[PDB]
């Protein structure tokens, strides 16, 4: 503990730890089963080296016994399912998600500030506040998009099928190529050409999950969907299936300003926040 | 030299592909990268004779021509040869950078000290690995999931889901994987997962080039300070 | 501010840009079956243009000059630009063919022809000015595109020399060697993506009788420097990525998975952060609040 | 607030005649206004008329109250989805004016506002290039055999179809597939000698040239416009605390 | 201008034209490609041929983009060449009574000329936008025997 070697030893263990846990998985003893030992000896001897520590620290620390305490309770694992009696593919795994936070441990030297402390908390107290604030605004966003969404586009669960289809029979076949949708009034949406016509799976027993978790059907899945366009991700498939399921206005207005509030403007608040931050830091250290 | 690395790089780039009926691993290309590699191993002997190993490693460029000089060495290897090593032979192509010095300042310039961006770059990494880890051990179990079955296959997911393309398929996927009752929790650890990859780490990357172009306070006050036509003819 | 607003520039000015919003406006409804050149309805906002336009220029060479003034009509990109329009705009009108080959002189004419709606730049000071400030950061957007130019050239050519020809596969999967392959095979059909339903055990999905082939992907291939880099120009923008990475995996070995996913992050996590960098930095520079 | 805030949610199902449960939200949608009315009442009693009419504020609420009430009046007499819809509206409006309580989203929303505003010609530069794109595209792709990404969606057989199809190249989403469907050849397609309006096949150099040009261009150089005045409009408004 | 309907009753052999691939004759096969069986085998794959193309029909009328796919084909089109396609893949032997003729290779390039983009499934196999029918892989030099031009 007195040696900076020590400190130096005990990083790149923390390393070697988090190789391991990143080696544990039950395919990766499956098709190399001998590594399978090889987890267990680091896992144990490392765990020594920590022991350790913890009986010459009695003469923050409650991080590292917590560390400790979930290389103990991993070794423990291990026995228990090396000796076969439990699954490998059980769930108990678990009990390993903290241990490769350890990895926090190899940075802690540069963590480790001797400067004045106060002033790194306070602009980090005001960089929370901030993004605080702007994540209301965000949610404040979403939730209002999500509102409108359950009011104006309705379930998107009407589709064309083949006349003849029947309830339960639904199938790859009885559905057209490439899967469209509808409305069902008259003049309102895509109309199935002659031989096909649209109506809603869901009614012939479908469940949701396999139809998709997208759509409008409750305000907790409407802002799911809004979160999702606003990501840019899809949301040209999702206002297609608008544009043929509802009136054609209605989902152009509705996805164009949400590509224009959420995607564009909001997102630069967050730059604009930690280009603050860094102008902050660039006055009030006064040197980097 | 230029010129040389130069016409180097050209030829490596002009193996394109021709047909299948001929093709060995003894061809021209081979020969003249060859012949480079015999230049450049030419060079660095010269180099260092003159200015001696001390004053050649003294800088940094030096160092980095006597690795490249050194992979592309073992690169010609014929069991090498078209290995991961072929990365160092288009490196070469980085010498280039110093026919402009524009070039070479506006790079020091834009990219500042690179304690910043190696301090980003690191971190980034760091927790990539870390979070790679969590949701293996959280997911690597769960039967009919093959995104998590791997560590590596969990670190492409987690870049994946940094680099936003197809993240609504693999949360989709997963909420598949698991049951109707866990879906909830998963999805949100996701979703956290994904705004502060989206929001910060990238906000963070524009904030520091952003004040790597920026001019330093004390320069800015110091300057501030201090401060025939077409019809010619 | 109304008052302000009407005087913002000459009446002259003011009329060329109606001129233009109709005119563009006329253009807004052609379309490969009601063609302008067999359309008289939509001939008459061309011809007004046209004659409106060559009044002004008249008006404005006889006053100013093309060329040794001290003021004159052309003497910035603006004027040579007007110019060009008008010039193209009337071959257009003097010419006007009845048949238009595909990829030909006439096609390049209309293409060019297209390029009408510029002239508010130029009509509308504001527009001036952001464009001005926009080209500022000229030399730093060109630097910047040489780096990504120098990286893409170094990844097409690491991928050329290692991938060509490797990326082939036969269209059929359960075939493995390239001459095993050969007739017809039955080929499945997308029905949806969104869709996961589950097929029932005596059923087949839907699809058709397709031969065999050992063809390259369409989007991307590494045959040549030319197609690598556009791949990589393509990887750049994020999207397609991952079928990009998931076909070299699968088809050239999982080591190799590496090569795109470094690319990812020097070319697009680094990359156009660049650009972003320099153009936020030019604003703030004619902003004037840099110093 | 918080009443407001349980008014919004109470929009959380769609509003619809068939539905039963669309007649009791409306009923429980009726009291919050007669309350919210107090609440207007209460402070124009309170104040001078006058004095109640100089803040905005208090306009845009009396506003949004009158025509709550104007709804609570015709949903008793009409009651058809007319009726939902203006609810619905009002309730949507009324949630809206929660921005003026808080004071960090209202200063948010005075960003965002002004960012617009002032980024308005930048936007106008955006939709006048975006046109000349959509020209060029209509000319030179007007006829394209339907592809892998080509569809009655995404199309160039005219100007809105093509301006739809830009701004989603702008947003990004599988532009590179609608190029690669641009690039279709022969003997893939149809080529014809005389007329480009008879044939389908595209334009190789010109689809390379059209779509990297305007990505470019929009994605890479414009849009950082935009963040820039995002950024400077929030460092203006946006204060906490200064030491 | 007899399409073969018993099998022993057939047996000039250049007027009995096939059920299915009425375009061919018994004897340009019979030439190129104990007689009962022959024409028992010259039925089962008849009956293949209708099985995969009524297959192919039901997938095609699904389409509903069918009139709007291209404005130079039809669908029409498509499946008779479809139908040419298969049965001369049957039967590879060259027609000698044709008026008007061409290789019957090239009908598979014709179906990707006038048939519609079909997207194949990219479940085991990223396609990367491959078509579904096409002829050409990757640098094959594609051009043989000659059978009547159909179209
Ligand atoms: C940090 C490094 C983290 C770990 C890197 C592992 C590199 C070693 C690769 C060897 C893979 C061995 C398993 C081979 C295999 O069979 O796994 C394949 C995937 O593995 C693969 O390529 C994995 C592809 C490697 C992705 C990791 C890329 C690291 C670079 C990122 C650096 C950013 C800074 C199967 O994937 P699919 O089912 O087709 O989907
Ligand atoms: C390529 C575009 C060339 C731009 C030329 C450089 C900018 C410029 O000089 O524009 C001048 C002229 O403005 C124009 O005409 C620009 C017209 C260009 C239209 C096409 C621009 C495309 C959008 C930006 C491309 C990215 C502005 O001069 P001014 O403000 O002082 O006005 C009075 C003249 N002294
Ligand atoms: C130094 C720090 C910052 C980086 C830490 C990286 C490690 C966490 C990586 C590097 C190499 C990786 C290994 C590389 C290769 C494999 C093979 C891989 O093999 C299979 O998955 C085969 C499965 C099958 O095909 O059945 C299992 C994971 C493993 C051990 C990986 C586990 C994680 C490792 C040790
Ligand atoms: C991160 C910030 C910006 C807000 C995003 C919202 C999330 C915090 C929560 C709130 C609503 C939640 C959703 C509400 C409802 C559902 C429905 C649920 O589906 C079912 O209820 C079906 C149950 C079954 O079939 O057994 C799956 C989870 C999901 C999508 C939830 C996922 C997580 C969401 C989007
Ligand atoms: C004063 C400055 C700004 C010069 C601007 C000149 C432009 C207006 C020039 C440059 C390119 C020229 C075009 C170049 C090529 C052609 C192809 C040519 O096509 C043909 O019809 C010839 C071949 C054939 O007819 O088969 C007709 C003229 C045209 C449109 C030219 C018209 C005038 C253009 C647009
Ligand atoms: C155009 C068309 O085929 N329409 C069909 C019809 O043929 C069929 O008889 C009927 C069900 O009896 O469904 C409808
Ligand atoms: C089509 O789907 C079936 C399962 O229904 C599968 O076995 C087959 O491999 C698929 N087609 C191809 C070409 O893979």
């Amino acid at each position: 503990i007195n040696k900076p070697w020590v400190h130096s030893l005990l990083r790149i263990c923390a390393i070697i730890s988090v190789i391991s846990v990143c080696m544990n998985t039950p395919m990766t003893f499956e098709h190399y089963p001998p590594l399978q030992y090889v987890t267990f000896t680091l896992d144990t001897l490392l765990m020594f080296l920590y022991t350790a520590e913890m009986i010459a620290k009695m003469h923050w620390c409650v991080f590292d016994g917590f560390m400790v305490f979930c290389l103990w309770v991993s070794l423990v694992l291990q026995v228990f399912e090396i000796a076969d009696i439990v699954d490998q593919m059980s769930p108990w795994g678990m009990l390993r998600i903290p241990r490769p936070l350890i990895m926090i441990r190899a940075f802690r030297i540069y963590f480790r500030f001797e400067l004045p402390r106060t002033r790194i908390t306070n602009i980090l107290k005001r960089s929370g506040e901030q993004i605080w604030s702007v994540s209301i605004f965000l949610l404040f966003f979403l939730l209002l998009y999500g509102i409108l969404g359950v009011q104006m586009f309705g379930t998107f669960t009407y589709h064309c099928v083949v006349n003849d289809t029947k309830p339960g029979n639904v199938t790859w076949n009885s559905l057209a190529i490439p899967d469209t949708h509808c409305s069902p009034e008259l003049e309102e949406g895509y109309q199935c050409p002659p031989g096909f016509k649209c109506m809603d799976l869901e009614d012939l027993g479908l469940s949701r999950q396999e139809l998709g978790y997208s759509g409008f059907n409750e305000i907790g899945t409407s802002i799911f969907t809004v979160y999702e366009a606003a990501s840019q991700e899809g949301w040209v498939f999702l206002m297609y299936r608008a544009i043929d399921s509802f009136p054609r206005w209605r989902s152009y207005f509705y996805f164009i300003t949400l590509i224009f509030f959420l995607a564009w403007l909001v997102k630069n608040v967050f730059i604009a926040v930690i280009i603050e931050t860094f102008a902050e830091i660039r006055v009030q250290f006064q040197q980097m | 030299i230029l010129s040389m690395v130069t016409v180097d790089v050209i030829v490596a780039a002009s193996n394109y592909y021709k047909g299948e009926n001929f093709r060995r691993q003894y061809d021209e290309f081979y020969l003249a990268e060859v012949a480079f590699t015999v230049l450049f191993d030419l060079e660095a002997l010269l180099k260092i004779w003159c200015l001696g190993f001390t004053g050649y490693i003294s800088s940094s460029l030096h160092k980095f021509e006597l690795l490249l000089v050194i992979g592309t060495t073992l690169h010609v290897y014929p069991d090498l040869y078209h290995s991961q090593f072929t990365y160092f032979q288009v490196l070469r192509v980085v010498r280039l950078i110093k026919i402009s010095p524009a070039l070479e300042d506006f790079v020091y310039k834009i990219f500042g000290p690179g304690k910043k961006l190696g301090s980003l770059v690191v971190f980034t990494a760091s927790l990539l690995i870390v979070m790679s880890a969590i949701s293996l051990q959280m997911f690597c179990f769960v039967e009919e999931l093959d995104r998590f079955t791997t560590f590596p296959r969990a670190f492409m997911s987690m870049f994946q889901i940094l680099t936003q393309e197809g993240w609504v398929d693999v949360m989709d996927q997963t909420l598949n994987a698991v049951g109707h009752m866990w879906a909830p929790v998963v999805a949100i650890y996701f979703i956290l997962y994904h705004l502060f990859a989206t929001l910060i780490l990238l906000s963070l990357f524009v904030a520091v080039i952003l004040d790597n172009l920026e001019l330093d306070e004390d320069l800015k006050k110091l300057k501030q300070l201090k401060q025939p036509l077409r019809l010619r003819i | 501010q109304l008052y302000d607003l009407l005087g913002l520039v000459t009446y002259l000015d003011w009329v060329m840009i109606i001129v233009t919003i109709c005119s563009c406006i006329s253009m807004m409804f052609e379309s490969p079956f009601r063609r302008v050149m067999h359309a008289p309805t939509l001939q008459i906002a061309e011809y007004v243009f046209v004659i409106f336009m060559s009044i002004e220029l008249n008006l404005k060479i006889m006053a100013d000059g093309l060329f040794f003034t001290p003021t004159a009509v052309i003497r910035d990109f603006g004027g040579v630009m007007d110019i060009f329009i008008y010039l193209v705009s009337l071959i257009f009108l003097c010419w006007m063919p009845q048949n238009v080959p595909a990829e030909s002189g006439a096609q390049l004419l209309m293409v060019l022809r297209c390029l009408r709606p510029l002239r508010i730049f130029k009509l509308v000071p504001q527009m001036r000015k952001v464009v001005r400030e926009l080209f500022s950061g000229f030399k730093e957007i060109f630097l910047v595109s040489i780096l990504l130019l120098t990286l893409m050239l170094v990844f097409a050519s690491f991928g050329v020399q290692l991938f060509a020809g490797k990326l082939a596969k036969c269209n059929d999967p359960n075939i493995i060697r390239r001459e095993d392959c050969n007739g017809i095979f039955r080929i499945n059909v997308s029905v949806s993506k969104n869709l996961n339903l589950k097929l029932r055990p005596g059923e087949k999905k839907p699809g058709f009788w397709v031969p065999r082939v050992w063809a390259n992907p369409r989007n991307f291939n590494f045959d040549n420097v030319g197609n690598a880099m556009l791949a990589l120009f393509e990887v750049l923008s994020l999207k397609g990525w991952v079928e990009v990475r998931d076909v070299i995996i699968h088809r050239v070995g999982p080591i190799h998975g590496i090569y795109i996913h470094v690319f990812v992050f020097l070319g697009c996590m680094i990359g156009l952060t660049l650009f972003v960098g320099v153009v936020i930095a030019n604003f703030n520079e004619n902003k004037g609040t840099a110093l | 607030a918080l009443l407001v805030l349980a008014q919004s949610v109470l929009l959380s199902v769609k509003w619809d005649v068939e539905d039963p449960v669309t007649v009791p939200l409306a009923t429980m949608s009726v009291v919050f206004t007669f309350i919210f009315v107090l609440e207007v009442t209460m402070k124009i009693i309170a104040m001078s008329p006058a004095g109640f009419w100089q803040s905005r504020r208090n306009r845009y609420d009396l506003l949004v109250t009158s025509l709550g009430v104007v709804w609570v009046v015709l949903h008793f007499a009409l009651l058809n989805a007319y009726t939902y819809m203006m609810g619905a509206c009002v309730i949507v409006f009324r949630f809206f004016s929660i921005c003026g309580k808080h004071v960090t989203l209202k200063m948010l929303l005075l960003t965002v506002v002004v960012s617009m505003y002032k980024s308005f010609f930048i936007i106008v530069g955006m939709f006048l290039l975006l046109l000349c794109y959509a020209f060029a595209g209509v000319v030179l792709f007007g006829t394209v055999k339907y592809g892998e990404n080509i569809n009655r969606h995404a199309n160039f057989s005219s100007a809105g179809k093509a301006i739809t199809v830009l701004f989603r190249i702008v947003t990004g989403e599988d532009w590179n597939k609608i190029m690669h469907d641009c690039m279709v050849q022969p003997p893939f397609c149809t080529p014809d000698e005389f007329t480009y309006w008879a044939t389908d096949c595209g334009n190789y150099a010109g689809a390379l040239m059209y779509f990297c040009s305007f990505y470019v261009i929009i994605a890479y150089i414009m849009l950082n416009l935009l963040v820039a005045i995002i950024v400077e409009n929030f460092s203006l408004f946006y204060s906490t605390e200064e030491d | 201008c007899f399409t073969v309907e018993n099998a022993d009753a057939v047996c000039n052999l250049s007027d009995f034209y096939l059920s299915f691939c009425n375009s061919y004759t018994l004897w340009e096969l019979f030439s190129g490609l104990t007689c009962r069986q022959c024409v028992e085998a010259y039925q089962d794959y008849d009956h293949h041929a209708q099985e995969k193309y009524e297959e192919f029909e039901s997938v095609l009328h699904k389409y509903l983009q069918s009139e709007e796919y291209s404005v130079k084909s039809c669908p029409e089109d498509c499946k008779i060449v479809y139908k040419a396609w298969l049965c001369s893949q049957y039967f590879e032997v060259t027609q000698f009574n044709c008026r008007k003729t061409i290789p019957c290779k090239q009908y598979c390039l014709e179906v990707q000329t006038r048939c519609p983009f079909i997207l194949p499934d990219n479940d085991e196999v990223i396609y990367g936008g491959l078509s579904s029918f096409i002829c050409t892989g990757l640098y094959e030099t594609f051009l043989e025997p000659e059978c009547c031009d159909v179209r």
